[PDB]
RNA sequence: UCGGAGUACAAAAAACCCUCCGAGUGAUUUUAAUCUAGACAAACCAGUCAAAAUAACCAUAACAUCACUUAUUGAUCCAAAAU
């Protein structure tokens, strides 16, 4: 298949402001 | 200083009564309550006297 | 109890499946139920002892 | 196989002199005799317990009982008059059809279900028949002329998808007993009675085409079937041009209990004959 | 053959034949909306919660049973649920029965078709979660308002 | 409780239990909180809600009520539009 | 550098625009090692960070391992580690400039995923842990009738044998 | 005789969850008659001075400075009468959250 | 019968015809809702807290407050209202 198609469904966002901005 | 128990009926049309304590030496009571039928602040007036 | 009708495709929509025409060469035979079902059941004892019974 | 039979050859004769029950099958009784089981014999010291004068179960020693301090609320109020309907899964119906208990080639009735042992109806326990549930509607692949008392909307949709006929009818307790056990009724020696109409609480249910009521207007059946098919996204089968259209469209009169038989007939099973009344008053009463 | 006073024929004399209830009134419904035969329906029975994922896929561009403005409105509004191949996809997960799941998918499809067909859509927007977005856009264009030529 | 009746020789049941209790087929007994209609003007809204809520019974009370009632009240009932038909059975009980 | 948004490796980062050997201020004159790629944050996970790192160098650094091809549309090739980059070229460059912005998904990210990256747009969501419930009791004492609904798998009626 | 009414059961006013105990949301950490333990992070205060955890985590107890509400006249008077170098200290109970707020899970590729 | 302090010095509980205070409610307006996780306490009956979500008020609170605030209260059944 496509080499870039890999997803790793456990996505981790390391941004400390991510949840603060998502409220 | 004896109080009184009075049943108030809503004036929003729907039949909804609640009991409250009032002083005997007071006039006919009239307050603002919450009517669950219409979910709004409704004027309630004293309708009946139940307990002394 | 009537014998089950023959179907053109197995397993049946209800999941029932008849036994093989020749018996297996194993030295044991699990006879079918009178309703033509496998005699494997579950049993409960004391309210927490769970068991499986092959008859 | 049964090696016990070959083992029995060496063993002596099996007679009444050598018989033993299974171990643990009969727990031995114990009597208040001896040093251990005597001396108050498991009753205790003085009081009411040793003299056998205890109060009743609900008594708590003069305290207001738990089963009496709880306020009365209607939980079983009118329980003996609520209508009860034995559920019949589409999965169970398919299982019966596959195993041959009921034949789809004939109109399926409560009598047929009882004969095939798929359901058990106890009219004395206020059962009013069989209702249809949708617990196995995904894998239902049979075309039958089902005849129940209540039917779920999804069960009706599942049956119409395969191309059957669902009809919900009412049975008063007497006719329900007769349907469940026709042979005892035929040995009872009484004429077949008329089928009582449903009460006012059940008339709307049985006069609506959405529930496939047996008293409903047949002109509104195709509209309801089309609405059902459009809701559940399946094509409505061409039932009219089917080979078994007669079997699919066979129906019972609202005053009729059995198929073919009529109220007032006496089934003499010993001589294999049917006696039909001819009096004008009797015929009017039975057909009214 | 037995007939009684409460029989269906006597109750409703307009329809007396035994085959009047099994007709197909094709004239009553001639629009023939939602051609289910032209929709790709797939089932996934996930058990271990026990539920039947129902997926309904259909090419929005090739769907000729709805008008061009309706197709354009679905393309504009529901682009979040449109595959890269142009296949609009509908999801149902609520009920354990694939019948009910397909019914939910078809109801969502009908609702979208009606919403795009009605011209009186005022595009009303919620305010509980939109005030934050409005404030953020306000403060972002407050910085964007710089006017210097480039490129 | 009459363990042996004088007419039929059967076991009788006390009607108070069935008048103020409900038994689910799983064995649980459902009851109303005592005092839920008494002096509602004197009680807080939270207390009134707690009194209005239905409550269960523990093992001792359940066994007592089972002793008082007969086998007709422990049967499986299929009522028309039964409010408690969903609660008649117990699911995911790991014991 | 795209700090957050790598689909596979949590500890890795993406490249978007690498220009090297910039003479003074004229960045356009300097050679570009990595062609510019527009931000492509996933639809579910929002507010990614993109950092502009500026390094001042004394010598003219020349390399071949960090060079990217002309298309440079492969996420496998666009995998970066600023720590490794600075460890490799630590002697010459020194960081002196910083410019970072937050970025969330919009209507152009799907076009970037489809036309440029040639893939299917991934969609995420912020799921929450299931509510905690104690071990179910055989006889729940004084519990509401809704106690049995806390341990129900589905709100459907199952008829086991009927 | 002359003394009456002295009998009354204890109210069980005490501490329910100690330091290091893993609590869930809504668990009553400690109940009290007067303010002995003050709530801190992720610990809510009921109408009857009881302390309940608001998040699932680990209970901790700390000694921290006490800045009262400026509308509290009694505490403000106490503060304004405190000497120059004096700072009030109180025992606060905290809940340190353990599980993350949530997770980003892939649902579908569109 | 209910509550506070000591007995019972530091988690909880703990008795006496032990030593002392009290309660069987007042005043005022902010007239204080529904539904539901998880908990305290408890032989049972009863008593207590409470996150999230809902309709009305600031579009930033609603736990009614004070009198040591803790006690100011009574189960079923049965009778009455307007349910
Ligand atoms: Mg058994
Ligand atoms: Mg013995
Ligand atoms: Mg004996
Ligand atoms: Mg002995
Ligand atoms: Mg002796
Ligand atoms: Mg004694
Ligand atoms: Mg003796
Ligand atoms: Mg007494
Ligand atoms: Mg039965
Ligand atoms: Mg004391
Ligand atoms: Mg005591
Ligand atoms: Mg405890
Ligand atoms: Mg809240």
């Amino acid at each position: 298949p496509v080499e870039n198609e890999a997803v790793a469904p456990e996505f981790t966002n390391r941004n400390p402001r991510n949840l603060e901005l998502l409220a | 200083s004896k109080t009184i128990l009075v049943k108030m009926m809503s004036q929003a049309g729907t039949g909804f009564s609640f009991n409250t304590k009032r002083s005997r030496l007071r006039e006919k009571l009239t307050l603002l309550h919450y009517d669950p039928v219409v979910k709004k602040k409704v004027l309630f007036v004293e309708q009946k006297k139940i307990r002394s | 109890i009537p014998r089950p009708p023959k179907h053109e495709h197995y397993p049946t929509p209800s999941g029932w499946q008849p036994p093989r025409d020749p018996a297996p060469s194993l030295p044991y035979f699990v006879r079918r139920s009178r309703m033509h079902n496998i005699p494997v059941y579950r049993d409960i004892t004391h309210g927490n002892r769970q068991m499986t019974v092959i008859r | 196989g049964p090696r016990a039979l070959d083992l029995l050859r060496a063993l002596p004769r099996v007679s009444l002199a050598n018989l033993k029950p299974n171990p643990g099958s009969r727990k031995p009784e114990r009597r208040p005799r001896g040093r251990r089981r005597g001396r108050k014999c498991g009753r205790g010291h003085k009081g009411e317990r040793q003299r056998g004068t205890r109060p009743r179960l609900g008594f708590e020693g003069g305290q207001t009982p738990f089963y009496l301090r709880i306020p009365k609320y209607g939980f079983n109020e009118g329980h003996s008059f609520r209508h009860q309907y034995q559920p019949l899964s589409l999965n169970r119906l398919q299982y019966l059809i596959d195993l041959g208990r009921v034949d789809p080639t004939q109109p399926i009735d409560l009598t047929q279900l009882v004969n095939g042992r798929g359901v058990t109806i106890q009219p004395s326990k206020r059962d009013y028949g069989v209702q249809l549930v949708e617990e196995g509607a995904d894998t239902f692949k049979a075309k039958v002329n089902i005849e129940v008392q209540m039917a779920s909307e999804l069960a009706i949709a599942a049956i119409e998808k395969n191309g059957g006929v669902v009809t919900t009818a009412f049975y008063d307790p007497r006719s329900l007993e007769i349907l469940c056990k026709p042979v005892p009724f035929f040995l009872r020696g009484q004429p077949i009675p008329k089928r009582m109409l449903p009460p006012e609480a059940l008339v709307p249910y049985y006069t609506d085409a959405k529930n496939r009521g047996y008293l409903a207007d047949p002109a509104r059946f195709p509209e309801a079937r089309l609405e059902l098919a459009r809701k559940y996204g399946y094509v409505l089968p061409d039932i009219t041009k089917d080979e078994l259209f007669k079997m699919l469209s066979t129906r019972k009169d609202p005053r009729q209990i059995f198929f073919g038989l009529a109220p007032g007939w006496v089934v003499n099973m010993a001589d294999k004959k049917i006696l039909k009344p001819t009096d004008e008053n009797l015929l009017k009463y039975y057909s009214s | 053959e037995f007939q009684s006073i409460y029989s269906l024929d006597k109750l409703y004399p307009e329809s007396r034949g035994s085959d009047t209830a099994w007709r197909l009134p094709d004239d009553a419904k001639q629009a023939n909306d939602i051609p289910v035969d032209r929709l790709t329906i797939s089932y996934c029975r996930s058990s271990g919660k026990v539920n039947s994922k129902a997926e309904v896929r259909f090419h929005l561009a090739s769907a000729d049973w709805i008008a061009e403005p309706v197709r354009l409105k679905l393309a504009v509004k529901h682009k979040n649920r449109i595959n890269r191949s142009g296949e609009l996809i509908l999801t149902s997960e609520c009920s354990r029965y694939q019948f009910r799941n397909l019914a939910d998918c078809l109801q969502k499809l009908r609702d979208m078709i009606a919403e795009a067909s009605q011209p009186a859509k005022e595009p009303s927007r919620e305010d509980a979660e939109l005030r934050r977005s409005r404030i953020e856009n306000m403060n972002r264009e407050r910085l964007r308002k710089k006017r210097i030529s480039s490129a | 409780v009459t363990y042996f009746s004088s007419r039929k020789g059967k076991r009788k049941t006390v009607k108070a239990v069935i008048y103020r209790f409900l038994r689910l087929h799983s064995g649980l007994w459902l009851r109303r909180k005592a005092g839920y209609k008494k002096k509602l003007w004197k009680k807080t809204a939270a207390r009134k809600r707690r009194l209005r809520e239905f409550v269960f019974c523990n093992k001792t009370q359940s066994k007592l009520l089972d002793k008082m009632t007969t086998s007709f009240w422990k049967r499986r009932n299929w009522y028309a539009d039964d409010p408690y038909q969903k609660y008649q059975d117990r699911t995911n009980l790991k014991v | 550098t795209n700090l957050d948004g790598h689909l596979l490796e949590p500890d890795a980062e993406y490249v978007h625009w690498l220009v090297t050997n910039i003479p003074g201020n004229r960045v356009t004159e300097g050679q570009e090692t990595c062609p510019y790629l527009p931000p492509f944050p996933a639809r579910g996970s929002g507010f990614h960070r993109f950092a502009f790192l500026l390094f001042k160098q004394d010598k003219r650094i020349d390399f071949s391992g960090d060079t990217r091809p002309s298309p440079c549309y492969q996420l496998a090739q666009r995998t970066f580690h600023t720590f490794d980059f600075y460890k490799k070229h630590q002697d010459a460059m020194t960081p002196a400039g910083l410019a970072f912005f937050q970025c969330r998904w919009d209507d152009s990210v799907t076009r970037v995923f489809h036309q440029l990256l040639d893939m299917r747009e991934p969609v995420f969501e912020f799921v929450r842990p299931p509510p905690y419930h104690p071990k179910q009791k055989r006889f729940p004492h004084r519990q509401p009738l809704r106690y049995l609904d806390r341990y129900r798998d589905s709100h459907e009626p199952t008829y086991g044998i009927y | 005789s002359k003394n009456l009414g002295g009998k009354s059961p204890g109210k069980r006013f005490g501490i329910k969850k100690m330091e290091g105990h893993y609590v869930h949301a809504g668990n009553i950490l400690a109940t009290q008659r007067h303010f002995r333990w003050h709530p801190g992070a992720h610990v809510g205060l009921g109408k009857n001075k009881c302390l309940y955890a608001l998040e699932e985590g680990v209970v901790r107890y700390t000694k921290e400075v006490y800045v009262p509400n400026p509308s509290n006249s009694e505490a403000v008077d106490l503060v304004t009468r405190l000497p120059q170098g004096a700072v009030l200290y109180k025992t606060f109970v905290h809940v340190v959250p353990a599980k993350p707020e949530g997770t980003f899970k892939l649902v579908a590729m569109l």
